[PDB]
């Protein structure tokens, strides 16, 4: 079946790094778009970054625009996530989804399946 | 960037009730509006998509509509699984991407 | 409201409008209170009714009408009939206990309001359809009229126009916003739009295919054209978020050629060849409409496209909107009257390629001084314009329709010498989509 398994969460002092991978089983990654959603403690949902195998076109968030890095893997279905610089505001647990593509019903179909998510927590000590 | 608003941030009402949720767009985005119920400490799940039409597994009690660039849910609750809070995302391009500032149905 | 009283003002009819539109469902209902005194009706009753008059030039007119409404409103209630309306029940407000009202009905397949202009020596007759509400009281229906008793209306039947040109004129200038930007900012905002504009043109059907099955082969082959185009804008888009401009320009005009594959599936176009002896090959024109549904006032483009290579130059082109009017009464006949005329001195050279877009408007006040034109009421009113296109019948009956106005453009080529080519364009013209008390009178 389709499962979105995120891990690679933890705690990282100040300007430190780490690598999200976004584990995906049922579908390979080729045939679909992999978002990343954050959320906030007590806050709505946030937009993060994206990538797509079939063009290797990737697009950032004005928050994360120059810290973060992301690629894709097709022969182990996963697309990792890097982590620079991480800042106080980071401290949100993530999602990892999946789109569609355009032509036809699966676009239209905005992240259907979605992962359990993994917490991320910035401090100084 | 294409911004997403909620208007009612708090609603309250009891099991077998109605409830009405807006959501108001600030640029044309013709559909391409989705609905999530995020229940307590879980992942959203998919209710409403295409601003009109149903997901397959989701309860037949959810139904949206578009007006203009104004979107509304509509609810005849139920007691175990339609007390959350529940969210709008308009997705008309893949670096597009906003969610709505959430709404929450407590209970009386 | 509106109000009118009889020479003998004691019978005062009131209305809620003067202009009622065509729902091609159902005209909306004319309502009405009718004011009068019993004491000048002590042995009387008022009388209403609705005909669809006919009239020319016992005003020397020939007549051919046909229509019956009646509503007799004196006592208001043979029988409870009393299909009432908001206004119409409210307008006892200030109204005392003689004023009864009134409700009529339209047939919902009835000609509009078309007139015919004549004059002193006018190329055409005297001919129009308009409808009344005459109001009068009498012993009994069939008793003869009298003009100090009595209060005749004239009301007025307009069909309005019925979001894919919306959508495609908002392509049209994303297009061009992209064409003229310099920097990734208006361009990615251009191309948003364009990609909003063109899935909800996508979510919509045209007017040439509306009689067929959503299901149908045509509605799929739309829906593909139209998925081709957002890949095109996606393609675009991609490459403005990498923030190379030109590419950008480039696939964005790479949806020219997306447009110009539409354009010939379901927009207004004509191409007509000739030859002549003593060549080798033929001349051709084209020409394109940009829009099928037009609003008064809005002007109108004419694509012309040509390509030649005969041995003969031409300096002319004659762009003209002509009227189209028929009489579908005993007195027969068709009219032609040219709107608008257009002229340039553009160039054919034996052996070369030419393509401009030429805008025309046709207006009424620049247009007067001819005769037989199709209007749509009195010239001296201010909201009389030229008569929009008779929506043809939808397998109806043609004879008893009276008038029916349409339009086309034309496009004339001026060959040199030692026929003139020449294509046309259907098109349609269309009109765009307590109580203070006022006097009916016009």
């Amino acid at each position: 079946e389709v499962q979105l398994v995120e891990s690679g969460g933890g705690l990282v002092q100040p300007g430190g790094s780490l690598r999200l991978s976004c584990a995906a089983s049922g579908f390979n990654v080729v045939d679909f778009s992999l978002h990343w959603v954050r959320q906030a403690p007590g806050k709505g949902l946030e937009w993060v970054a994206y990538i797509s195998s079939s063009s290797g076109s990737t697009s950032y968030a004005d928050s994360v625009k120059g810290r973060f890095t992301i690629s894709a893997d097709t022969s182990k279905n996963t697309a990792y996530l890097q982590m620079n610089s991480l800042r106080a505001e980071d401290t949100a647990v993530y999602y990892c989804a999946r789109w569609g593509y355009w032509p036809g019903e699966p676009w239209w179909k905005a992240f259907d399946y979605w992962g359990q998510g993994t917490l991320v927590t910035v401090s100084s000590a | 960037d294409i911004q997403m608003t909620q208007s009612p941030s708090s609603l309250s009402a009891s099991v077998g009730d109605r409830v009405t949720i807006t959501c108001r767009a600030s640029q044309s985005v013709s559909s391409a509006v989705a609905w999530y119920q995020q229940k307590p400490g879980k992942a959203p799940k998919l209710l409403i998509y295409s601003a009109s039409s149903l997901y397959s597994g989701v309860p037949s009690r959810f139904s949206g509509s578009r007006s203009g660039t104004d979107f509304t849910l509509t609810i005849s609750s139920l007691q175990p699984e339609d007390f959350a809070t529940y969210y709008c995302q308009q997705y008309l391009y893949y670096s597009l991407v906003t969610f709505g500032q959430g709404t929450k149905v407590e209970i009386k | 409201v509106f109000k009118k009283a009889s020479p003998n003002g004691k019978l005062t009819v009131y209305l809620g409008k003067r202009d009622f539109v065509d729902h091609i469902d159902l005209v909306d209902p004319v309502d009405g209170v009718v004011l009068v005194d019993p004491e000048y009706l002590k042995e009387r009753r008022v009388y209403v009714t609705l005909t669809c008059a006919f009239r020319y030039g016992l005003g020397l007119t020939f007549r051919k009408d046909l229509f019956v409404a009646n509503v007799q409103s004196f006592p208001p209630a043979p029988e409870d009939k009393k299909p009432l309306t908001r206004l119409q029940e409210r307008l006892i407000k200030k109204l005392g206990e003689h004023a009864y009202p009134f409700t009529f009905e339209i047939p919902p397949n009835l000609p509009c309001s078309v007139t015919l202009q004549p004059g002193p020596e006018d190329t055409g007759k005297a001919c129009g359809v308009d409808y009344e509400v005459k109001a009068f009281c009498a012993e009994n229906l069939e008793e003869k009229i009298h003009k100090r008793n009595s209060v005749r209306l004239v009301i007025r039947k307009v069909q309005y126009a019925p979001d894919l040109e919306d959508n495609w004129e908002t392509l049209n200038d994303n297009l061009k916003v992209i064409e003229k930007a310099d920097n990734a900012a208006q361009v990615k905002d251009a191309l948003t739009k364009m990609r909003a504009a063109a899935l909800d043109a996508q979510k919509a059907t045209p007017p040439k295919l509306e009689d067929k099955s959503p299901d149908s082969p045509e509605m799929k082959d739309f829906r593909h054209g139209f998925d081709i185009l957002v890949g095109q804008i996606d393609d675009a888009l991609k490459l403005a978020n990498e923030g190379k401009v030109k590419e950008a320009q480039a696939a964005a005009e790479q949806l020219k050629t997306t447009r110009n594959a539409y354009i010939q599936k379901y927009l207004p176009t004509a191409e007509t060849t000739r030859q002549f002896l003593m060549s080798d090959k033929p001349l051709h024109l084209e020409a394109s409409l940009d829009k099928e549904i037009y609003y008064h006032g809005e002007p109108i483009s004419v694509n012309v496209h040509v390509t030649n290579n005969t041995n003969k130059t031409v300096k002319k082109i004659k762009i003209s909107v002509r009227q189209y009017a028929d009489i579908c009464l005993f007195n027969t006949a068709q009219y032609k009257c040219p709107v608008a005329m257009e002229e340039a001195d553009d160039t054919v050279a034996p052996s070369s390629t030419f393509c401009k877009v030429y805008t025309l408007t046709p207006f009424l006040a620049n247009n007067r001084e001819k005769r037989g034109l199709a209007l749509d009421g009195k010239l001296k009113h201010e909201d009389t314009n030229l008569a929009s296109s008779t929506l043809l019948r939808e397998g109806a009956n043609r004879e008893i329709l009276g008038i029916i106005v349409s339009y086309k453009v034309k496009v004339k080529l001026v060959v040199s010498r030692g026929s003139d080519v020449a294509v046309e364009l259907p098109f349609t013209l269309m009109h765009p989509k307590d109580i203070v008390f006022e006097d009916f009178a016009r």
